[PDB]
């Protein structure tokens, strides 16, 4: 069985339970004080939650009464204002493997002589709390422990061999704290960091050699750096997330994960990126770059996804044999007006494409008069994720919509924007959402009936006086107009629309 | 030292015009400047005063508003910006110097005027 | 993970030193070093400077009309106050046009005082009808003493005005309680140096 | 505003003073009082400014005067050049403004 | 240390700039507000200790707090500049106080 | 650029406000509200907030102290003059409000005017020894359409009267006569002498000193 | 370098920014019994060097500060009515309101 | 300082006043004036406070007044239990400390 | 209510002596506290009087920083640190606290007195 009571009221350890109890869970109930009894008798118990309690006093010896606790849950207590009138310490916890301390209002001193020593603990936290500096002594009660867990405090300074007394230390968590300058990074065995909601401006190693190093994860978030941290101290990294950051840019291909969105990036080296051919994310989003020259050789082989959102990006240089492995591209509002056709024509494995807000134009083909200097969008057939806007042409061409299939097409923003050639010639098994939205649009060409894999559509704020009619198979379910002047509209002659239709949205008139 | 004059002509009633003042043999930025009309058989008055550079500018109160003054220190000319005329502007508005440079005193070498009228 | 003691000190004295160096020459609009027994008037005007929106604003100083002069005549009679006259001529000179100008300083020199004397301070509006500035509650001393009034809505106003003679009464505080009290407090250059207005003004070749 | 006599005759040779009375806020303000002749058919010249001081170009045989609210241009002897309009011109405090007083036709003979 | 508070910094236009052009004063104090004033996490239940720390570091809520002046004395300085020389008073040159934002 | 984002911004200042309101009113945690009386505030309460609303780094209590009524026997020996207007303090009530004098961090004296169609350079002193009077402090006042809330820093003026027993020591609202010009009357009219005058006390709190 | 200017329109430079704390829903506090809620008004700005680039600039300190920022100039304070225990307590805090900031 | 007569005698049931008088800053100004009567071996007792108001515990016999710079204690008759020595204590402005009389030797017959 | 004093006893002219004033029966913590003596033969004169935490203490001009006063409202206790005493400082000295609470009005309860003798 077990013995939950959270919120009962009790104001007292019970004793109505019997000694046959593992699990007592008094976690939210109103408790005080932990006297001995009755818990110095139970001695049974994997589980002691009495976190979210009014706890203030705690006799010596109390937790030493227990020879077979497991957990120990003492958080959001006020341990500070009741231990510092010298009340009893946890002192020695033979076998309490994990250990919750948070929201307790810990200084230094009293985070240090009220833990103890514990020979065995995997986790200790000390989070919610009010640390204002680490010291030497603050862990020589503790030969090793795997999760750390020191946030939302007030820490500033961490002196040298703070740490070195937890030489099994993987997962540390330093976030929502106040360190400012980080030096000497000399854990040697951490896995796991967390530097994020900090206040930090910067982050050097020493080069002298030493150990290898084998973290993996490190966020950098909404930190106040004004350098790049250097990596090639870091072989084994995967994670790094440095948003929101105020860094200028003037084996280490291991990373995996790197963000660098709402940075401070006038322009990315080149030789940056030549170092670093491992990378399978980018995130850049709201950052000040100029152009991203990738037309160098081994420069990012294994990318997926380059996010370069809210920038301006007056030319953009890409090219087959240097980054070909691109699978998803985020360009929104940049600066993208008149590219040369190589950077989406000869690249393969591209399947989305954004031109939000762009002033880019698809190229023609032999019988359509493209715009000279345009960008070529047939000779890969696995994009079918093409996003255009802003163009402010009236009259599209046929051919680089051609050769491929088309699964989506967004279209807004193009006043006099008329659709006859592309949507409807040389695609017959795709093209399954097509919407047309913001955009000035008069007379409709592209024959709905005529694809039978339609799921979703829409014709909104378009100023349509016609509607085509349906007299086949279609699987249409959306069909939204909003704000168009639809004077008639009759429904008998437009029978073959009604197959899988249980929603349409339609207003204005 | 001369000031010469331009922009005369009749104007309709509730119409605009503008007058220039060419100086020379004087440093045109360095004195104050001041406009100050004659209606034929009436005695003199003023009109408009600025300052050196034109970033202070006075007009007398039965003209303010309507009447707008400016400098050109490059070219030695300075403009006097008629709005909104009526039926006592009949006038020779004259151009004159300062007496001494960085000064707002007195009148010093006038200008020959030019005859600015409304009428139907 | 070790956090560092302090920042280098002599690194942040260049940045500082050389942040310094654009911030001079930023204040005076301009971007090099100017190049050409200098004389005992600015002396002067540096030294009243010392003791007592961004660039560099042009100082210079206007002195009193003298004692002798036959326009503190007229109110010689009354002994409870002290008649400060100032060309407008000679303010106008040193600021040629008023938007330019930001800030007058008036100084007063007291020689030697003992007493508890409430002074104040008003301007003349040529009605003998006087505006209040502000006043000074000025303690014994043993030491020479200067005084600061902001008049800067004052030449302001005397700089919108033809040039002539406008000036200042340095009276006594007279509650209605205790009326005609007599000042008993000294400036130099009047009673048996001398005042002058201190002009703070953006220079006429930089704006 | 400044209050001047409209006609005032004479004679050859003789010694005549122009009026020139205000209102303590443009006269007895201490400001520069200037006095303009306006020839017939010509324009207004400067002779006395400040009340006291005879301008460039103008004989020693004009002089001005200066007494709290009446200040007054004096000529000793009058010739058939001096057959003018004579303007007195002082800054006014209390309009703000450089105002004029209504010339008088000075006639000789 | 994380304390703001002026450095002393005696600037010399004589040695430390190599200018000739100004001439008076040969050099001034020009103090510089030093201090890395770090964002104080919050919390509804803290100590009472780090209570203070938000005085010295955090004082005002900025969610960015740096180290500015708060004291500002104006310099005037002469400088030779054509035929006649001219004193002219520099505005926020002297720093005196060291608050953190 | 120097930019960063809009929400993260608001956030970290909604945060660090948290922080600043606990750390000016020197609260470790939220007070409990279990021991708060049902109901709305005291109309006490809410006209010194209404009123209020009208090392300093922490938070100082307010407390308001009314002058003592005008028909009291202190003002019948002075209240036959119209050049100037008496203000009499109990100086009991102020130490009940600010028991030590060194916690008085400001004080403030309000007036309120009732209608003043006409400019008049007004004066305030402090009944000082004898039945000599001290400079506080003087604002000219421009006509107004409205009542109009003045203040005056009479801080030193409160600290000298917590330095000294308690009694009834009080201000002088004067006319400004020119020293030139015969005794003139006072023209602007005062509520409640002629919504009484009273004192703001900025008072750090006795039990966090 | 004051709430008007910005709070008519958007300067894309160091200036104030409308920010309405309430207390009971965003900081979730329950005995701050008046003001429910006030503009603490903070301000944010990419202000460069003077010689890169106003009113903003008149306090501006390049050699003072490791880099200029957009710190607050005038401040308004706050009253709050609060209960501790039985007694409501009113107390004044000053430095809560950001009115105008300048550059540094 | 704050002067009263040093010695005072009456016979018993006979009402005595006992006068001291201030300095325009002792009682004129405002402040609280206290009676402390002291028996012969025996701490000083407070009578009255305010200079008009009965303390608690005093038998209702003592009256005082206050009138401009004087203060009058007034002993409502006279019994054996009363030969104490009077004190009048008030604060003052001038030199800043609580000033006390020469206190009356109230005897009886 | 009651205030006992100690500290009473014969003092070397030019030394020190501290007395203290055990207060009971009032809210010690919600007082002024003030000190009183008498010369054998005279009158009562004051010592030197206190506020709620001492932070604030007055003295008369004769005893003026010669002698300190202290107040530690945990013990309820008064000190009064004299030093370098003669002649005329022989005297008795009185604990008394005001009548009402947050006052600087009066002498409410008294002690029961120290004689001191500074002559030797
Ligand atoms: C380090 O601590 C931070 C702060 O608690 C963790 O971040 C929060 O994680 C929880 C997980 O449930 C989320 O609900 C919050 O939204 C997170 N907040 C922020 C500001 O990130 C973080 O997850 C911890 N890191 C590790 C590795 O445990
Ligand atoms: C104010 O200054 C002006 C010019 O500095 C003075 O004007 C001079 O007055 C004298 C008096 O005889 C004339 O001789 C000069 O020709 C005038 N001009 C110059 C340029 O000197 C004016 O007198 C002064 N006002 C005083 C002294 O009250
Ligand atoms: C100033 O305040 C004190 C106390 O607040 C007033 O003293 C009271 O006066 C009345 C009237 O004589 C007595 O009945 C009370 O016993 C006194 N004490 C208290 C605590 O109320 C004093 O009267 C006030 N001053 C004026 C001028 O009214
Ligand atoms: C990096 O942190 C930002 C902070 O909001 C978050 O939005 C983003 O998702 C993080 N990156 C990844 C890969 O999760
Ligand atoms: C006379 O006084 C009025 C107001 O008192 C003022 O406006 C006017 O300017 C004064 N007169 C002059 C000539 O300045």
């Amino acid at each position: 069985k077990e013995a939950l009571c959270h919120g009962l009221g009790l104001l007292q350890v019970p004793s109505v339970l019997s000694l046959d109890i593992q699990a007592l869970y008094l976690s939210g109930n109103q408790l005080q004080s932990i006297l001995v009894s009755p818990l110095g008798f139970y001695t049974a118990l994997r589980h002691l939650d009495l976190s979210d309690n009014q706890i203030s006093f705690l006799q010596a010896g109390v937790f030493q009464a227990l020879p077979y606790l497991e957990h120990l849950n003492l958080a959001h207590n006020r341990l500070a204002t009741g231990m510092a009138l010298n009340s009893g310490g946890l002192g020695r916890l033979p076998l309490l493997v994990s250990l919750d301390l948070s929201g307790n209002s810990l200084h230094g001193n009293l985070v240090e002589r009220l833990l103890g020593e514990t020979p065995r603990l995997r986790t200790l936290s000390l989070a919610e709390n009010s640390l204002t500096r680490l010291a030497r002594h603050t862990f020589w009660g503790m030969p090793a422990v795997e999760q750390l867990d020191l946030h939302s405090n007030v820490l500033m300074d961490i002196e040298d061999g703070a740490f070195e007394a937890l030489p099994h230390l993987t997962h540390l968590n330093l976030s929502r704290n106040s360190l400012t300058c980080i030096s000497d990074f000399s854990l040697q065995q951490l896995q796991v960091l967390d530097l994020s909601c900090n206040s930090i401006e910067a982050f050097q190693t020493a080069p002298e050699p030493q150990a290898q190093f084998q973290l993996a994860w490190l966020d950098l978030r909404e930190n106040k750096l004004l350098h790049f941290p250097d990596l090639a101290v870091f072989p084994r990294l995967i994670y790094l997330n440095v948003s929101n950051n105020l860094i200028q840019l003037p084996p280490l291909s291991q990373l995996l994960n790197l963000d660098l969105s709402y940075n401070e990036i006038e322009l990315v080296p080149a030789s940056f990126l030549e170092h670093l051919t491992s990378l399978r994310f980018l995130n850049l989003s709201r950052n000040c770059l100029r152009s991203f020259e990738a037309r160098q050789v081994d420069s990012l082989p294994c990318l997926v996804l380059l996010d370069l959102s809210h920038n301006v990006l007056e030319a953009l240089e890409l090219g087959t044999k240097v980054l070909g492995s691109l699978q998803t591209l985020l360009l929104q509002d940049n600066a993208l007006q008149e590219l040369p056709p190589y950077t989406f024509a000869s690249l393969a494995s591209l399947q989305r494409l954004n031109l939000q807000g762009n002033q880019v134009s698809p190229c023609g083909g032999p019988a359509e008069p493209g715009p000279p200097g345009c960008v070529d969008f047939s000779g890969i057939p696995t994009l079918h994720v093409l996003n255009m806007a802003g163009n402010s042409m009236g009259m599209l061409r046929a051919g680089s919509f051609l050769h491929t299939p088309l699964t989506e097409l967004d279209l807004s923003t193009n006043p006099g924007l008329d659709v006859a050639t592309g949507a409807l010639v040389g695609l017959e098994a795709s093209l399954e959402v097509l919407e047309l939205q913001g955009n000035g649009l008069t007379v409709l060409r592209v024959d709905l009936p005529c694809f039978l894999r339609l799921k979703r559509l829409n014709l909104a704020e378009n100023q349509l006086s016609h509607l085509p009619a349906w007299t086949r198979a279609v699987s249409l379910e959306v069909l939204d107009l909003r704000n168009n002047s639809f004077s008639l509209l009759p429904g008998n002659a437009m029978g073959g629309l009604e197959t899988s239709l249980r929603r349409l949205y339609l207003q204005g008139n | 030292v001369q000031l010469v004059e331009s922009g005369g002509g009749l104007v309709q009633p509730g119409g605009s015009l503008r007058l220039s003042c060419a100086a020379s043999g004087f440093t045109f930025s360095s004195y104050y400047m001041y406009w100050v009309r004659q209606a034929p058989g009436k005695g003199l008055e003023w009109v408009s005063g600025t300052s050196i550079g034109g970033g202070s500018t006075w007009y007398a109160d039965s003209v303010k508003g309507r009447f707008t003054i400016s400098r050109d220190n490059a070219k030695n000319t300075l403009y006097l910006q008629m709005n909104n005329l009526k039926s006592e502007d009949t006038a020779v508005y004259y151009c004159a110097k300062d007496l001494n440079s960085r000064s707002y005193k007195g009148m010093g070498d006038w200008g020959q005027g030019t005859q600015v009228t409304v009428s139907s | 993970l070790s956090t560092c003691k302090t920042i280098d000190m002599e690194l942040v004295k260049r940045k500082r030193i050389e942040a310094i160096r654009g911030q001079i020459l930023s204040k005076l609009r301009l971007a090099s070093p100017p190049s050409q027994p200098l004389p005992e008037a600015v002396l002067a005007l540096y030294n009243s400077t010392r003791d007592r929106d961004y660039y560099a604003k042009e100082v210079t100083r206007v002195l009193m009309v003298d004692r002798n002069n036959a326009i503190y005549e007229k109110t010689k009679d009354i002994s409870h106050s002290i008649y400060m006259f100032f060309n407008t001529s000679d303010i106008r000179e040193a600021v040629p046009e008023p938007p330019l100008l930001s800030r007058a300083e008036l100084r007063l020199q007291r020689l030697k005082s003992s007493v508890e004397q409430h002074v104040e301070l008003y301007q003349k509006y040529s009605n003998n009808s006087w505006r209040y500035l502000g006043n000074r509650l000025l303690t014994p001393t043993d030491t020479p003493e200067w005084l600061s009034f902001d008049v800067t809505g004052v030449v302001r106003q005397w700089l919108n005005q033809g040039d002539g003679i406008q000036g200042f009464r340095f009276s006594a505080h007279c509650s209605c309680d205790s009326k005609d009290n007599k000042l008993h407090v000294e400036i130099n250059g009047i009673s048996p140096n001398r005042p002058f207005l201190l002009l703070m003004a953006t220079p006429l070749e930089r704006a | 505003a400044l209050t001047q006599l409209s006609s005032m005759s004479g004679s050859p040779g003789q010694t005549v003073t122009i009026t020139c009375t205000g209102s303590s806020s443009n006269i007895g303000g201490g400001y520069y009082l200037n006095w303009y002749q306006q020839l017939p058919g010509a324009a207004p010249k400067l002779v006395i400014y400040n009340a006291n001081n005879r301008a460039s170009g103008v004989p020693d045989r004009f002089s001005g005067s200066k007494s709290g609210n009446l200040a007054s241009l004096t000529i000793t002897g009058l010739q058939a050049e001096d057959e003018a309009v004579y303007f007195c011109g002082c800054y006014d405090s209390s309009l703000s403004s450089v105002v004029f007083g209504g010339g008088t036709h000075l006639t000789v003979l």
